[PDB]
RNA sequence: AUACAGUGAAACUGCGAAGGCUCAUUAAAUCAGUUAUCGUUUAUUUGAUAGUUCCAUGGUAUAACUGUGGUAA
RNA sequence: GAUGGUAGGAUAGUGGCCUACCAUGGUUUCAACGGGUAACGGGGAAUAAGGGUUCGAUUCCGGAGAGGGAGCCUGAGAAACGGCUACCACAUCCAAGGAAGGCAGCAGGCCAAAUUACCCAAUCCUAAUUCAGGGAGGUAGUGACAAUAAAUAACGAUACAGGGCCCAUUCGGGUCUUGUAAUUGGAAUGAGUACAAUGUAAAUACCUUAACGAGGAACAAUUGGAGGGCAAGUCUGGUGCCAG
């Protein structure tokens, strides 16, 4: 027996009296056996507890089985050896074996979101994705521990890199050594032995807290007052939670339950349960509401919303994935995905989940608007809420499981969840100065990823760029940006002399996805036994099979993002996009400027992204080929990945030329299963795609007209007579459709068309009918369209007959 | 069981009684344990 | 004791357990003796009981064992 | 299928044991067939005991069952206490993906809920064996129903008293070595404490047995009954000092 220390049970129990999680990490082998230890002051500091415990781990538990069928049967055979005694265990042994602990392999962390524990245990360090780490310490409520053990490759880390600034020798990993060094900054962390001895480096100093909730006697006051029928006992049931989570819901309430349309929008933090709110208030607007209610979430992800509504439901009065079916028993209420329920919108209430905003203005129109919108694109579907449908939208952000907490502090500054839309610049016209300019400096991501102050408020503004209304990537893909071997930043902010100070005006992260690199890289990745870093290669290897993409290198864009302000912001983006063209063609410091007249031997330099019209008008400027495509539906929304690929090196221009040639001979007939998006954007597509062929080729892939006797096999000789009763009749469907696919081809192969006559070949090769396609583009002279169509199919028609008979 | 030590931990007034790389942890935790206090910045004049 | 050589965890092997409780009421049909089976089965016990040969040694395929692993098990 | 005949099937083989065909048989008042229990009782089923005369030794009540019927498999021997398949219910783990066995069992209880320890030494049984074993089997312990024979004293000396006992309604009568917290003396041993050896696989116990072990022999047996007597005491009654 021995007194441990004057820190570590205090720190318990101080955060039990501030109800704030705390962080433990110890290091050593024994360290499985002093959780026990720690559990035991965990509820002891305060019954009134959570008592279950998470064990994340990756691969294999430490030193047990979690089965405890099988360890009885061992602890029976045990018995029967005769080397241990009858009623005899250990505390790890009696900890497990009593314990309520729910396991988790560090992949399916996805499986944990909603439910709740007092402890985390988080049995490997060496792979930690920020994912997991945002997941887990979110579940851990206010009186818990969230424990981390170690490895000695991480001892001989935190040895190295606890004196200043050194780091381990040998894919490298910082985001483990930015962990580290913000768990050496944390008030409510420490690292412990596994002999229960300390190392001050990890907030040293912990006085025990003096023995004593405004808020949350404001809250009882308040829920008090509005307790003093049904509607109490509604807000009873949801209001588990801050003042600010019952006074939203208490206004939704109001502003919802008899004024039929309202367009109420709460936005709020993963924390402050808002699908709970939600759900708590289905049931309320299933009392006072109508019959019908729509719900737009994930098809299968309305666990938090769909329990809080049965459970509101039993509480007032009731009694090929999964089941989302509608029931009642004195209702209905459905999950569905994208506006088919056009029609089948008769219900007055519809509640939407978070960003598909063209998708939600086509879904919002004609019903009360209740929206969820989580934080985990906000400013632009506000200034479309403010566009249009009396909007009452408020919500707040104070937390449900703590009231603050510096491991949550911890946790966003780390995982780099904190944004800030602050200009800070030298000028805005002076920024333009930049954009004339287009200088652009390096990363140096090492010193950028050591957490240093400064440097850290620099990366927190690079990581603000590189998300601010992105695409919706995540945690896992900040890790990516951090802690991979093919990687490079460009931040083109500052064209001024000032003094310590700047922005960020472009970020762009490029991926060496090469031939000499990555098979180097991949070389050695395969010792480790894993490796996926070629994305953009590996599409054309397989869709056009070419061995010169084989041996060619390549960088890919990951992301590249601007401010939001203006166009002025897009015109700084192509000045960064340009620049890096220029760069690519012609401890340590937190930035570089020779190293950005440096780089690698690369032939190919594309992006791929999704088929969007202003990412189009981007990719023409950049003008980078329009390469292959797929036009299956990536159900985020809906749109098609293009990857365009530009060749900037010295010998690849029939290559690329040849490349875009293909893509443009195959566009035109997958224009016809699954491309049925636009006129213009596939004009745009088209017109992207012959001018890559133009601007790459010389004569070499320089196409033949049409032949006289192909052409005359192409068509019949009594389809081209009633091409000519066309040109001097009518030109109904017996003799405009059977020759309009053949009409179409050879149109987008070889001699002019007009801006009517292009939309009439693009509609004839999307081959919809008359009504639809002139219709929703031009708005205007149906009849006279349809018949400037019918004149440029006679002008075809009398040029192919001119030609060949 | 308070005032015992269910396991190991035997629980005092305010204290708490336990009981039971290599010299990397042990040097760590005999010198260099509040070493680290002004080791934070590291030259990091901000 | 430079093809085997004693201790021997865990595996194949020979055998071990070689005869233990409750519930609904069958009148020489349950039972006991006896006659017979050239009318029949039989491990073990015991006594007996085998006559065809044209122009120096026969084949891969599995363990145990190693090695790579999956699964809460 | 009742009774038999002929042939085949199946059998370890005999066999209406089963099927085709054929004949209309067969048992019975010389007790067919059917009726029940002190069929938790009986029949020799068996040992008998030197006086218990239907208590008094045992094999077997009938057949089943391993949650419930069904089907299959193994073996010299089986429709297996130890196997599999499917159906229906119980039922535990579970990371909800799946893996199972049977414990829907046996012991107990309704002011004696502890048997579940040691051995094959004996008798048999199996066994490759001059060896191994058997919860077959034996041994021991807690768990009183005052049922059973013993003890809690035996023998002397001295002193000092004069009264003790019995009958009877009464008066009274009859009788005689009888008493005493009196002193005192040396002998006896038993409960207990214990050497052992014997016994026994081993240990307990019985048996045999050296050493110590009594004066309040305090090494301290009860249970119930009959009757008094006492205070500067207390209470009640009322024709002093009394009665209760």
């Amino acid at each position: 027996k021995k007194a441990i220390d004057s820190r570590i049970p205090s720190l318990i129990r101080n955060g039990v009296q501030t109800k704030q999680r705390s962080i433990f990490v110890i290091v050593g082998d024994r360290a499985r056996n002093q959780l026990p230890n720690l559990h035991y002051l965990m509820m002891s500091a305060d019954l009134k507890m959570n008592k279950s415990v998470l064990w994340a781990y990756k691969k294999k538990l430490l030193g047990f089985t979690s089965h405890r069928k099988k360890r009885e049967n061992k602890i029976k055979k045990e018995i029967k050896r005769g080397t241990r005694e009858v009623n005899e265990m250990d505390p790890f042994e009696s900890f497990i074996s009593n314990q309520n602990i729910r396991y988790v392999y560090y992949k399916e962390s996805e499986k944990i979101l909603g439910n709740t524990y007092g402890m985390c245990i988080l049995q490997d360090f060496e792979a930690l994705t920020p994912n997991l780490l945002a997941r887990t310490i979110e579940t851990v409520e206010g009186g818990g521990i969230v424990v981390i053990l170690l490895k000695s490759m991480s001892s001989l880390k935190q040895l190295y890199t606890m004196t200043m600034d050194v780091h381990a020798r040998y894919v490298v990993a910082r985001f483990n050594e930015r962990f580290i060094l913000s768990l050496g900054s944390n008030p409510n962390c420490l690292v412990v032995d596994d002999e229960l001895n300390v190392l001050p480096l990890s907030g040293a100093k912990n006085v025990k807290p003096l023995p004593p909730d405004e808020l949350p006697p404001k809250q009882l006051e308040l829920q008090e007052l509005k307790e003093s029928d049904v509607q109490p006992a509604g807000s009873l049931v949801s209001l588990s939670k801050t003042v600010n989570q019952a006074h939203a819901i208490l206004s939704f309430i109001d502003a919802i339950s008899e004024k039929t349309v309202a367009l109420t929008a709460g936005r709020g933090r993963g924390k402050s349960a808002a699908l709970g709110i939600s759900i708590a208030a289905a049931v309320s607007h299933g009392y006072s509401n109508i019959f019908v209610t729509s719900p737009s979430p994930e098809n299968l992800k309305t666990l938090f919303e769909f329990i809080f509504k049965g459970f509101d439901a039993l509480g007032y009065q009731e009694h090929f994935n999964k089941a989302i079916v509608r029931v009642d028993i004195k209702q209905y209420i459905v999950p569905q995905d994208h506006q088919v329920l056009g029609q089948a919108e008769l219900v007055v209430i519809d509640e939407a989940a978070a960003i598909i905003v063209k998708n939600l203005l086509g879904p919002y129109l004609v019903f009360m608007a209740s929206t969820i919108n989580g934080y985990e694109l906000s400013l632009k579907l506000i200034q479309q809420l403010r566009n249009q449908q009396l909007r009452e939208i408020s919500l707040d952000e104070p937390i449900r499981y703590a009231p603050g907490d510096p491991i949550e502090k911890w946790l966003n500054k780390l995982l780099c969840l904190d944004v800030t839309l602050i200009k800070n610049p030298r000028f805005a016209t002076r920024g333009t100065p930049h954009p004339s300019q287009c200088n652009l400096f390096v990363v140096n991501r090492d010193t950028l990823f050591s957490y240093h102050p400064v440097s850290e408020n620099f990366l927190e503004k690079m990581m603000a760029l590189y998300v601010s209304s992105h695409y919706k990537n995540s945690p896992n893909d900040l890790q990516l940006m951090s802690d991979a071997p093919a990687h490079k930043l460009f931040v083109l902010l500052p064209p001024i002399d000032p003094k310590d100070g700047g922005r960020i005006p472009d970020p762009l992260c490029v991926i060496q996805i090469a031939l000499e690199g990555e098979i180097s890289k991949e070389s050695v990745r395969n010792s480790l036994s894993r490796g996926q870093r070629a994305g953009g290669d590996l599409i054309p290897w397989l869709i056009s099979q070419q061995f010169q993409d084989e041996e060619f290198a390549s960088l890919s864009g990951a992301r590249i993002v601007r401010i939001a302000t203006n166009p002025e912001y897009a015109s700084m983006g192509y000045g960064s996009r340009a620049i890096e063209l220029l760069r690519d063609y012609f401890l340590l410091l937190k930035l570089s400027e020779q190293p950005p007249h440096y780089l690698h031997y690369l032939g190919v330099s594309y992006g791929l992204t999704q088929s969007l019209h202003k990412f189009w008008k981007n990719n023409s400027f950049v003008p980078v080929y329009l390469r292959q495509t797929a036009n299956d539906l990536t159900g985020e929304h809906t749109c098609v990945m293009l990857n365009v690929l530009e060749g900037r090196e010295s010998n690849w221009l029939v290559e690329f030329a040849k490349d875009f040639r293909k893509r443009f001979l195959s566009l035109l007939s997958y224009d016809f299963h699954k491309f049925t998006a636009v006129q213009a954007l596939s004009v745009i597509e088209s017109s992207k795609k012959a001018q890559d062929l133009s601007d790459d080729e010389k004569h070499d892939n320089k196409e033949l007209t049409r032949t006289h006797l192909d052409d005359i096999f192409s068509p019949f000789d009594l389809k081209r007579l009633d091409s000519y009763s066309n040109n001097l009749l009518d030109y109904h469907v017996i003799g405009d459709m059977i020759p309009m696919l053949a009409l179409l081809y050879f149109g987008d192969k070889m001699s002019s068309v007009q801006s009517a006559i292009l939309l009439a070949i693009g509609l004839q090769r999307k081959n919809i009918d008359t009504i639809a396609k002139e219709l929703n583009l031009p708005s205007n002279q149906t009849i006279a369209m349809f018949a400037k169509i019918m004149r440029k199919m006679s002008q075809y028609f009398r040029q192919l007959l001119s030609q060949s008979i | 069981a308070p005032m015992s030590d269910v396991g190991g931990v035997l629980m005092d007034k305010d204290a708490v009684y336990i009981d039971i790389e290599r010299g990397e942890g042990e040097k760590l935790m005999t010198g260099l344990q509040s070493v680290e206090q002004s080791i934070a910045e590291k030259f990091d004049g901000v």
